[PDB]
């Protein structure tokens, strides 16, 4: 099969820049490449084809070039709404191959998060099982750190962390955090707390609610 | 007043075009009017060999390269022959037992004709490759 | 309009025969092709096979010849068979129209295909609602609980798709019980939630699971 390689593998461009991500082949291919783009949610679609034909609705600011081995995909001014994965993908010889994608992410000013501590719910409660849950909302960068406290004795190896893909508005992460505890231990301390630190905190800052309330 | 009825077997359509049919490329094709993409042409590789080449309106067709003999419908997958008075087995061709003959280049051994059951007598003797020619009385 | 939706079974244990279809709205089959593509969990595009206008087909080779693709015209469906299933196979399946020389110009959502011998469990759903309201902040923040299903396609909506301004579901975490669970969160005015009534909508197509759980 004829080799598709995709130079980044990730990049992080400001809006408004110029972004340009590569695709070389083995071997030449005579203009025969398409380039098409996976929104987060995993929605593909069609942006050019024979390398610089732009698909019909797709906005002027993509475009792409390139002869022989090496070609390029071009975006004149980055948008919110460009966040994804961009392939590229060769029909000279079959079977047509994509590369290996490039995942773009935005850079933007420090955003951040909006800390919220949800108290298991009476239904989980009767199962068997309490799950609390700690919300990260609307934050940037990426890098946040969650720390679990019970009875202010710090957790550890309880819980696990989920992060959204970047927003394609504000250019921004949402985090959950879920400790899980079985119910009789849940019912033996009082304040639940999650202390979260952040670039865009000066100091940390923790959310917590009392058991029974 | 559909424009893509306007374009035969050996084209495609597409309307972002100035010409709406456009000839399919070498090595694609297309069987009938109005399509909008051109069927490649299918391979003939390996065991197989082109029997019928491919043209702008129809696909080609695959027989089997020359040693291999055409098994099942449309030639779908190809079988080794053997010579004459053999039969391919799980271990290769191999000569047929005495008493048994294959007069193809496929398949397998099978007894020869007795002739004594038939009420008839041996005019030929029987071969790895022929069967024995019985006789009246 | 011009759609492709594909459809099918998301758990395949190893008795190892998938069949999976794709609709077309509009677009003819009899002037189309159809590509078949796959992308493993956290892997790029890998095309499967594709059918002609014709009914002719074409295949990868690294496939081994265990995908087979046919079709129906009067029906607008194209199906996709694949035998001797591996982990390695478990993805999501798109399914796209072949256009000119040559190109993918529409692309289905996607169908994801879990290959394991566990049982399929639907999910439990939870509040996700504050201790207690609290008048000082502005925005309070409700969503629910996902939990303890399997295989991972799970989705949520809220109001039956009427609230989206604000709404953040997240990715699904395997649990050590090897269920998995997610949550989804919403954030409103605070000084709205006692008027309005917000409820999210699971689905989990491998159970035949729907689940409307209201949040205070
Ligand atoms: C060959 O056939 C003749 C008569 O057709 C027979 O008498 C003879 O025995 C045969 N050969 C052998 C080796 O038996």
């Amino acid at each position: 099969d004829i080799q598709m390689t995709q130079s980044p593998s990730s990049l992080s461009a400001s809006l408004g820049d110029r972004v340009t991500i590569s695709c070389s082949a083995s071997q030449g291919i005579s203009n025969y490449l398409n380039w098409y783009q996976q929104k987060p949610d995993g929605t593909v679609k069609l942006l050019i084809y024979y390398t610089s034909t732009l698909h019909s609705g797709v906005p002027s600011r993509f475009s792409g070039s390139g002869s022989g081995t090496d070609y390029t995909l071009t975006i004149s001014s980055l948008q919110p709404e460009d966040i994804a994965t961009y392939y590229c993908q060769q029909y000279s010889k079959l079977p047509w191959t994509f590369g290996g994608g490039t995942k773009l992410e935005i850079k933007r000013t420090v955003a951040a998060p909006s800390v919220f501590i949800f108290p298991p719910s009476d239904e989980q409660l009767k199962s068997g099982t309490a799950s609390v849950v700690c919300l990260l909302n609307n934050f940037y960068p990426r890098e946040a750190k969650v720390q679990w406290k019970v009875d202010n004795a710090l957790q550890s190896g309880n819980s696990q962390e989920s992060v959204t893909e970047q927003d394609s508005k504000d250019s921004t992460y949402s985090l959950s955090s879920t400790l899980t505890l079985s119910k009789a231990d849940y019912e033996k301390h009082k304040v639940y707390a999650c202390e979260v630190t952040h670039q865009g905190l000066s100091s940390p800052v923790t959310k917590s609610f009392n058991r029974g309330e | 007043q559909d424009p893509c009825s306007n374009c035969p077997a050996g084209t495609f359509c597409d309307n972002n075009r100035n010409q709406i049919c456009s000839p399919c490329p070498p090595n694609s094709f297309s069987s009938a009017g109005g399509q909008r993409t051109c069927d490649i042409c299918r391979q003939c590789k390996g065991v197989f060999r082109t029997r019928k080449e491919c043209s702008s309106t129809s696909n080609a067709e695959c027989d089997c390269t020359p040693g291999f003999h055409c098994l099942g419908a449309g030639c779908s997958m190809c079988e080794q022959d053997c010579k004459q008075g053999q039969e391919l087995t799980k271990k290769g061709c191999k000569d047929c037992c005495f008493g048994t003959f294959n007069d193809q280049k496929r398949g397998i051994c099978r007894p020869w004709t007795n002739c004594s059951l038939d009420g008839k007598s041996v005019l030929v003797n029987g071969t790895k490759e022929r069967d024995v020619v019985c006789g009246p009385s | 309009q011009v759609q492709l939706q594909e459809s099918g079974p998301g758990l395949v244990k190893p008795s190892e025969t998938l069949s999976l279809t794709c609709t077309v709205s509009g677009s003819s089959l009899t002037s189309y092709g159809v590509h078949w593509v796959r992308q493993p969990p956290g892997k790029g595009l890998e095309g499967l096979g594709v059918i002609w206008p014709g009914g002719s087909t074409n295949y990868n080779s690294a496939l081994m010849s265990r995908v087979t693709i046919s079709k129906d015209n009067s029906k607008s469906q194209v199906s996709l068979k694949m035998s001797s299933l591996t982990a390695a196979d478990t993805a999501v399946y798109y399914c796209a129209r072949v256009t000119g020389t040559w190109y993918f110009d529409v692309w289905g959502q996607g169908t994801t295909v879990t290959v394991s011998s566990a049982s399929t469990k639907g999910p439990s759903v939870f509040p996700l609602a504050p201790c207690s309201r609290s008048t000082s902040e502005s925005t309070a923040a409700l969503g629910c609980l996902v939990k303890d299903y399997f295989p991972e396609p799970v989705t949520v909506s809220w109001n039956s798709g009427a609230l989206t301004s604000g709404v953040h579901t997240f990715p699904a975490v395997l649990q050590s019980s090897g269920l998995y669970s997610l949550s989804s969160v919403v954030t409103v005015p605070s000084s709205s939630l006692g008027t309005k009534t917000y409820t999210c909508n699971v689905d989990h197509k491998p159970s035949n699971t729907k689940v409307d759980k209201r949040v205070d």
